[PDB]
DNA sequence: GATTCGTATC
DNA sequence: GCTACGGCTATACGG
């Protein structure tokens, strides 16, 4: 019904980051196969941030897609796997090379019950070792986001180096708040935590802020068609996400954010040549 | 009360390095320490009150400036300071001349509880960056501050040994010596032996016993000599040996250990002593 | 003394006594003192039994003294001479020497190492040998269900899998084709499910793969060997695939299976030959060696 | 030696047309197995009296062929820790087996009652998400070691001490399918030693017919003694002291039984005496205490039990 | 195909089965926390299983929530394993998330599965998380309701050391002091469902399977089977799944019901006043000794024994019924734990309050042990006698045992300082207080 | 299980 | 080609 193949080194590295983050986002990722790409997308216990992968199909070597042969008609294959199990496939192992990562499912009549339910994956190493791995899947229902043209309003565009390198420098420990002030002339981004104060103004929590400002020189595009709060996890994982595949040729190594107010949630969106990423997160809406 | 001192590690190399060698024991050993600064001579102390004491001498000409005075004896106050965030500030200093500059500390003492303002500047390439640190202390009193005296050691007829330089020969092979018994995990007891030279590590225990043995030449300048230690006090003797040329090593016979080190100077010369019991 | 055995090459008896922490690292260990070499010979259980064994070539001295009795058996702690041996031989102008020495019952084993300044001596007090029998854990020279030669690198690669994977149990398949293809894979049931770790049939990883018919001589093709081992033991073969160049397995019908480590410094000595003898699992399920072989089929 | 089972394990019933006892809830049992709908059920009682043997073959008719992917057997020999209800319980209910309709995943939590307090407040959550999937089927000896959430949401069931008659039915298939000989009284002798206890009473027809093959009074009784607590019964309700000292001693001291077992067991047939006043009880209950220190203490002679029964004694004349 | 409890469950307010008045505290609270300055932050509720504690949330959610949420629930989760995120940072990261549900997100967080609070290291991160969200600078955060079920823990531990957590699972031995009183948490306990809502919500449901137990002829022996279910427990889901396995029987099967959990007071009053079922006394106490062991082999019921005796008669019994009550119980402090102390020291007293009960008696009210409030005047007692003693070797030279102290120096010496010094910094007044 | 206060209902 | 250091992991400890 389905068959996927990676026979890149990037390309298995961005699956296993891009699959890492959404297994770190929700405990189950859920992926959705398509006749002209593959959706992997996790959303968060609260429903307050949303990671959205789209492996294209140029983005595998062959790709078959045979939904005759749960469904859903908009015909659309979604199923649930445990995020868990799925990064811990599709790892690189140390020593050796995956010289073909295939992911594939055929829900047919024939095919035994060892398999029904169970999804296929088979990685040929450099080795020539094949090892074939069945982890169970949920058929579930594909729910998409419109946020994609709710919003697609001013819109950031900022190269992701110093942006990853300044979040890789703060810490998910005692900071998860990310301020986003933008305006005309510069751009600010400061990873701050609130101070929260007992009985007697005893410290509970203790507040640090680490802030960094970008000039615009550094920014690539802003149109102010502003303060913006929302976590860090989420922004850190998905910024490491376009990094991980080495490319040269697009030579992106950007992302696009869009926002509107403090209640309307923040758009982050990167590029790659047979990826597409997008992050939801909800925002503070204290004005 | 007024206490002001600057020190610069470039324009004297040995003096700086002893006050790294007296700043990394006092942390590897436990929290806080005590600084008395006399008119004429610092010492920096940590007193547990079984385990062991520290006592470092460090003269006033080891500082480019050493103004010190106080309304106690001899213009002295003692310091209760927390050894991490000195520790801390001094290896940024240390990371700082490693980069590359020649800058100064100015530590001044700025306000019983007070602090020190520990400043110095950094150059990256022409730039100016200035570093200010602000460790918060403790001002000990007079009366506590004499409840604190430094242990005795005698040698009616003991035994103290002159351990070899580290820039010599045997210097190596004496510090091999000393770590062999650091390797194992199980070890807590050391039994230390003086013979009149050879000196042996013993660990006899239940089912096992270690007996290593020094058999190159040694000093002992001008009978049983054995004692009980603990493997951490091997650790920081280690330590103290492995900055230091002159180590002067004393073995009393079931009461206590000395560990004594010294810096020629010359000049009044800079000296560690571990007292262990 | 009556034993004594001296060496430089602290590191080959460091790996070989690294291959012995997997099984505890805080238990004793019993030592075979013959005229050939000595050996440690390790039991977990009574399910798994790990031997070494270091040649008397391997060091530059062996004398054994003992012309009464043709071995002699000690029991030691294990943990005490993995942190005695671990010098990791620095300083390479003066070499570590070891010394290794016992003078017989009552003495302790001594671990003398020369620093050439120093000098220094380690006793260990031997225990009570316990009654139990090494010959138990012993694989058939008659009963081979099948015989398997192995690289040590894809054999570690897929252990180091399986633990990556959890792995709470592990089976082995072994079927030979007669169009001269030989199948060998590890199958696994871990929280992830239905695993497999499928071996090639290239003489550079399955150099010689021969299934029998409980005779050790027969060659029956298209039947298949099963062993459901625990992963627990299965495990303790890892750090030993770390060191080795081949591993020759071999299984009975009586489900006991022998990995044997191949090491490949003196010229004469072979190497430590380093031999873990397993016991399979009962397996009161019968349907799942018919799940195995389905898998096995598509 | 040889491959013959136990007849323990033997003849262990493998369906629920063969486990006697209990009609009234073996016959719903076999309602549910074939309608299909299985609720949830926490099945307790004694020892012995089937309550695996029950579940185990509720499970195999309701899921057929589907019992290897369709159960998930886990007992105290497993790591029933907070982990493993979190992943393995949780991964199983996940699953999307397909069964036919009314039929229905089951988890046999056997001994569930030594299941740590975590574990079962995550199996709240488990049973209260995946509930039209998976069933849990609990097995214990004591309903009140499960909280109280999760019996909530079970349905009891409660096994009874099995009766003379059923017990006897069954030995009587054993004994017709091993060729035994036996005499009416020595069955007899092995249902009164067997209390209630099927187990045990295939242990002990086992023992009797392999050491001396016919199944009479004398060769039962001769091999397997008469219940401890009964003796003990009879030593603490007699009249007189010299008639209640030559059943302690004869009956229990040069037979084998420990004096602190002596005294624990009097305790337990103290609380479970009948037509005795309730100061009496109290009063005796308070001396078994007394006893049962010293005993604990270093004391246990039988002249410290002598004095024990003698104040017992004293307490029913007159106090 | 389908459990009864979940294919009948109430879709409206009205069909819950709650009493008026906890249903109207319970709205006003509601709407009170859903306010943009609410005076509370945190709705704790607390109850015995299956009192519709989270019935009534999840029903008041779907007519509160769409009213106030600018233009249902959010449970937490605990079995959600995320990588990279060690297990005690789950409930941290929840609230952290849950902190944005604000308005255009409005939601009612709810905490039904509580994380493991049996575990000594996440209970007092729970705490203090609780606390940072009661105390949160925040000026608008979304209303909270925790919701705890009062069950006693099973002994399964083998020690004396057993907590508060070991012993029951309440909302004292999860929550401490200050966040059970502080004043922006609103707590309202619960009661178990009584026999009248039962009895009505059970009709309910065999009405709506009229055709099933029709077929069955379980129409004439309906009434008999709902009256007994709402008369022995007070379970809204326990009940109906007994309705189930009876109406979906074919025989005779004695139905059955989960057991209750007789309280700490409960149980004091059985053995004080006696059972209003059973007559018979030692069948009461071994049944309170095989359902509520935990509870009665501690030291705090001996306690409240001897502290709530008194309460027969409010004081009018003979005296030399309380000397045997009394002497039991010293005797039995002396059995060292012994299981025939416990069953000595409750049957002692209960033979004693059977031998002297007539009717017209009017009883007292019982109370806890004042123990706890004595060890505390110890301790107190026992910081102002060191404080005496340091006082005493640095400001002059003399050493003093603590027994003397509480003998002569714990009142003459401050009675000297008071004249010496103070007639004519120090430790001036009695020690830990006058004897009143 | 006890008392006291407060309803709802027959 | 070799070494330092960061990441991964097994193991002892703590309440
Ligand atoms: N009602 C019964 N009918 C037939 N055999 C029975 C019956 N009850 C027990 N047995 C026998 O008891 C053995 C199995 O005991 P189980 O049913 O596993 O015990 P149980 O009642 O679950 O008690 P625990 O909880 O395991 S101690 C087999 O020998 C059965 O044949
Ligand atoms: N009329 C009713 N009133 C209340 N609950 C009902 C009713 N009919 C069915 N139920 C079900 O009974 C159950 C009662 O659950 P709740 O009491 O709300 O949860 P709970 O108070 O947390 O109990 P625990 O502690 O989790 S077992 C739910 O599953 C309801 O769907
Ligand atoms: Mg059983
Ligand atoms: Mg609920």
């Amino acid at each position: 019904s389905f068959k996927a193949t990676i026979t890149e080194s990037g390309k298995q590295n961005i699956w296993f980051r891009a699959i890492y983050v959404l297994s770190t986002i929700q405990d189950d990722i859920k992926i959705t196969v398509t006749t002209n790409e593959l959706i992997a997308w996790s959303m968060n216990e609260t429903d307050t941030t949303l990671c959205q992968v789209r492996f294209q199909k140029s983005f595998f070597e062959e790709y078959e897609f045979k939904p005759h042969e749960g469904v859903q008609v908009i015909k659309l294959y979604s199923f649930r796997v445990n995020g868990r199990h799925l990064t811990t496939i599709s790892r690189k192992p140390d020593g050796d090379g995956i010289k073909s990562f295939t992911i594939a499912v055929n829900n047919t009549s024939t095919c035994p019950e060892s398999l029904a339910n169970r999804l296929i994956v088979v990685i040929e190493m450099d080795s020539l070792i094949v090892k074939e791995y069945c982890p169970q899947f949920q058929p579930i229902k594909y729910d998409p986001i419109i946020i994609n043209l709710k919003y697609k309003i001013n819109y950031i565009c900022c190269n992701s180096t110093l942006l990853k390198n300044f979040l890789d420098n703060c810490n998910v420990n005692v900071t998860d708040e990310v301020k986003l002030e933008i305006n005309v002339h510069r751009l600010s981004i400061t990873a701050f935590t609130k101070a929260v104060y007992g009985k007697n103004n005893d410290l509970l929590r203790n507040a640090l802020s680490m802030s960094n400002t970008i000039s615009t020189l550094d920014l690539e595009h802003y149109c102010l068609f502003k303060s913006i709060i929302f976590k860090l996890k989420d922004f850190k994982n998905f910024i490491t996400i376009g990094p991980s595949w080495k490319t040269t040729q697009d030579g992106n190594d950007n992302i696009s954010l869009w926002f509107c107010h403090p209640g309307d949630p923040i758009l982050m969106q990167m590029q790659k040549p047979g990826v597409k990423l997008e992050l939801v997160e909800v925002t503070d809406s204290n004005i | 009360m007024k206490l002001k001192l600057i020190v610069n590690g470039c324009e004297a190399p040995d003096d700086y390095k002893l006050l790294r060698t007296t700043i990394n024991t006092v942390a590897s050993l436990r929290k806080t320490a005590i600084l008395r600064f006399n008119s004429e001579r610092l010492t920096i102390i940590s007193t547990p009150k079984d385990t062991g004491q520290l006592w470092c001498t460090i003269p006033h000409d080891v500082f480019r400036l050493y103004t010190v005075i106080s309304a106690r004896e001899l213009n002295t106050i003692t310091m209760e300071c927390n050894c991490d965030s000195l520790l801390s500030v001094f290896k940024r200093y240390d990371r700082v001349m490693n980069q590359g500059s020649s800058s100064n500390m100015t530590i001044k003492l700025q306000s019983p509880i007070c602090a020190l303002g520990i400043t110095f500047e950094e150059i990256v390439h022409n730039k100016v960056i200035m570093h200010s640190f602000k460790v918060p202390v403790k001002l000990l009193f007079r009366a506590q501050d004499t409840r604190i005296q430094e242990p005795m050691i005698n040698y009616i007829q003991l035994m103290m040994y002159k351990l070899p330089p580290i820039s010599g020969e045997f210097g190596s092979a004496f510090h091999g010596f000393i770590r062999r018994v650091e390797r194992y995990s199980n070890v807590n007891h050391i039994h230390l032996m003086g013979v009149k030279v050879e000196l042996k590590i013993i660990v006899n225990e239940l089912d096992w016993h270690l007996e290593i043995c020094w058999n190159g030449p040694l000093d002992s300048v001008i009978s049983t000599h054995e004692v009980i230690i603990r493997c951490k006090d091997w650790k920081v003797c280690s330590k103290l040996y492995a900055a230091f040329e002159e180590v002067v090593l004393a073995i009393s016979h079931d009461e206590s250990c000395v560990f004594h080190c010294s810096l020629d100077r010359g000049r009044e010369r800079g000296q560690i002593i571990y007292y262990i019991a | 003394n009556k034993f004594s055995a001296s060496t430089v090459h602290l590191e080959h008896i460091t790996t070989a006594l690294s291959c012995l922490t997997p099984f505890g690292s805080k238990d004793d260990v019993l030592i075979f003192i013959d005229a050939d070499g000595l050996s440690f010979v390790r039991e977990n259980n009574h399910v798994i039994k790990i031997q070494l064994l270091l040649s008397r070539e391997l060091f530059m001295s062996y004398s054994y003294r003992n012309e009464t009795e043709d071995h002699m058996k000690l029991c030691v702690k294990i943990n005490h001479i993995l942190d005695s041996v671990s010098v990791m031989n620095r300083n390479s102008d003066d070499i570590v020497e070891c010394t290794l020495s016992y003078d017989g019952h009552g003495s302790p084993f001594v671990l003398i190492f020369e620093d050439s300044f120093i000098s220094e001596r380690v006793e260990y007090s031997t225990y009570l040998i316990k009654d139990f029998d090494t010959n138990g854990l012993e694989l058939d020279r008659e009963r081979i269900s099948f015989e398997a030669i192995i690289k040590g690198e894809a054999l570690h690669s897929a252990l180091k899998d399986l633990k990556e994977i959890g792995c709470k149990e592990c089976y082995v398949y072994a079927k030979t084709e007669a169009n001269d293809e030989n199948v060998f894979a590890l199958i696994s049931k871990s929280q992830l499910g239905f695993s497999k770790i499928k071996l090639p049939s290239n003489r550079s990883i399955l150099e010689k793969l021969q299934v029998f018919d409980g005779d050790s001589t027969t060659v029956i093709d298209g039947f298949a060997v099963i062993g459901f081992f625990d992963f627990t033991s299965f495990d303790k073969i890892r750090k030993s695939t770390k060191i080795a160049s081949k591993v020759l397995f071999r299984m009975d019908v009586h489900g006991v299976l022998s990995v044997n480590i191949l090491s490949q410094l003196p010229k004469d000595y072979p190497g430590i030959v380093i031999e873990v003898c397993m016991l399979e699992k009962e397996s009161i399920d019968e349907a799942a060696q018919t799940e195995i072989e389905l898998l096995m089929e598509t | 030696l040889s491959l013959q089972l136990p007849w323990v394990e033997k003849y262990r019933p493998q369906v629920l047309s063969d486990i006697v006892g209990n009609k009234e809830t073996i016959d719903r049992l076999q309602q549910i197995a074939k309608d299909g709908n299985m609720p949830h059920m926490i099945i307790s009682g004694m020892p012995g009296i089937g309550k695996t043997t029950s579940v185990h073959c509720l499970a195999h008719e309701l899921l057929g062929r589907s019992y290897a992917d369709g159960v998930l057997e886990l007992n105290a020999s497993d790591d029933r820790g907070i982990d493993v209800v979190r992943n393995q319980i949780k991964h199983f209910a996940q699953k999307k087996l397909h069964l036919p309709p009314g039929k229905h995943k089951i988890v046999i939590l056997d001994e569930a009652d030594s299941m740590t307090a975590g574990a079962q407040q995550a199996l709240r959550r488990t049973m209260e998400l995946y509930s039209n999937s998976t069933r849990f089927a609990f097995a214990c000896n004591q309903s009140n070691k499960i909280i109280e959430p999760l019996q909530s949401r079970c349905a009891i069931l409660r096994y009874s001490k099995l009766s003379d008659e059923d017990v006897l039915k069954r030995l009587l298939q054993i004994i017709k399918l091993e060729d035994v000989k036996y005499t009416n009284d020595g069955l007899e002798a092995i249902i009164f030693t067997a209390e209630g206890d099927m187990r045990q009473a295939i242990n002990n027809l086992q023992s009797t017919v392999a050491g001396h093959g016919l199944v009479n009074a004398d060769n039962v009784f001769k091999i397997v003694d008469s219940p401890h607590p009964l003796i003990v019964k009879k030593m603490l309700l007699a009249s007189n002291l010299e008639d209640s000292i030559q059943i302690l001693r004869t009956d229990l001291w040069k037979k084998g039984y420990s004096s602190i077992d002596i005294v624990t067991t009097s305790f337990r047939v103290t609380k479970n005496l009948a037509q005795v006043k309730e100061s009496v009880r109290l009063e005796m209950i308070k001396e078994i205490g007394l006893t049962h220190m010293r005993i604990l203490e270093g004391v246990g002679t039988y002249l410290q039990l002598a004095s024990m029964l003698a104040k017992i004694h004293k307490l029913n004349n007159k106090a | 195909g389908e459990q009864w409890y979940e294919k009948f469950k109430p879709n409206c307010l009205e069909q819950v089965a709650i009493h008026k008045r906890k249903l109207k505290d319970v709205q006003e609270a509601l709407d009170a926390m859903f306010l943009p300055n609410a005076k509370h932050r945190i709705l704790l509720l607390s109850g015995p299983s299956g009192c519709s504690k989270s019935t009534v949330i999840k029903e008041l959610s779907k007519i509160l929530v769409p009213k106030y949420r600018q233009n249902k629930v959010t449970e937490f989760r605990g079995d959600c394993i995320v990588n990279d995120l060690p297990q005690m940072e789950s409930f941290s990261e929840f609230l952290k998330g849950a902190r944005y549900l604000v308005m255009s997100n409005l939601s009612l967080i709810l905490i039904e599965d509580l994380p493991n609070v049996f575990h000594i290291d996440t209970r007092r991160r729970f705490q203090q998380l609780i606390l940072q969200w009661l105390y949160s600078s925040e000026p608008l955060l979304p209303p909270l309701v925790i919701c705890i079920t009062e069950c006693e823990i099973p002994e399964n531990d083998n020690n004396y050391r057993k907590f508060g957590i070991d012993y029951t699972f309440s909302a004292e031995t999860i929550m401490n002091k200050e966040i059970l009183m502080h004043p922006r948490l609103k707590r309202i306990k619960f009661n178990p469902i009584n026999s009248t809502l039962l009895k009505k919500h059970l009709k309910f449901i065999c009405v709506q399977n009229m055709k099933m137990l029709k077929e069955k002829n379980k129409w004439n022996k309906r009434q008999e089977v709902i009256d007994y279910i709402a008369q022995e427990t007070g379970d809204i889901r326990s009940a109906i799944t007994t309705l189930q396995f009876w109406a979906t029987s074919s025989g005779s099967l004695p139905i059955s019901t989960r057991e209750s959990t007789i309280s700490y007071f409960h149980a004091i009053g059985k053995v004080i006043h006696g059972s209003h079922s059973t007559n018979n006394d030692n069948e009461m106490i071994n049944n309170l000794f095989e359902n509520s062991n935990n509870l009665l082999s501690k030291e705090d019921f001996k306690l409240g024994i001897l502290e709530n005796y008194n309460t027969f008669n409010k004081g009018e019994f003979s005296i030399s019924d309380a000397s045997s009550i009394v002497d039991c119980l010293s005797e039995c402090d002396n059995m060292n734990g012994l299981p025939e102390s416990n069953e000595y020291g409750l049957r002692e007293v209960r033979k004693t309050f059977r031998n002297i009960s007539k009717q017209g008696h009017n009883h007292g009210t019982v109370y806890f042990p004042r123990e706890w409030k004595v060890r505390k005047l110890q301790n107190s007692f026992k910081v102002q006698a060191e404080d005496w003693l340091n006082v005493s070797l640095y400001k002059y030279n003399a050493v003093h045992s603590f027994r003397n102290i509480t003998l002569e120096f714990g009142y003459y010496a401050p009675l000297i300082r008071k004249c010496q010094s103070y007639k004519k910094i120090d430790v001036v007044d009695r020690i830990g207080g006058p004897i009143e």
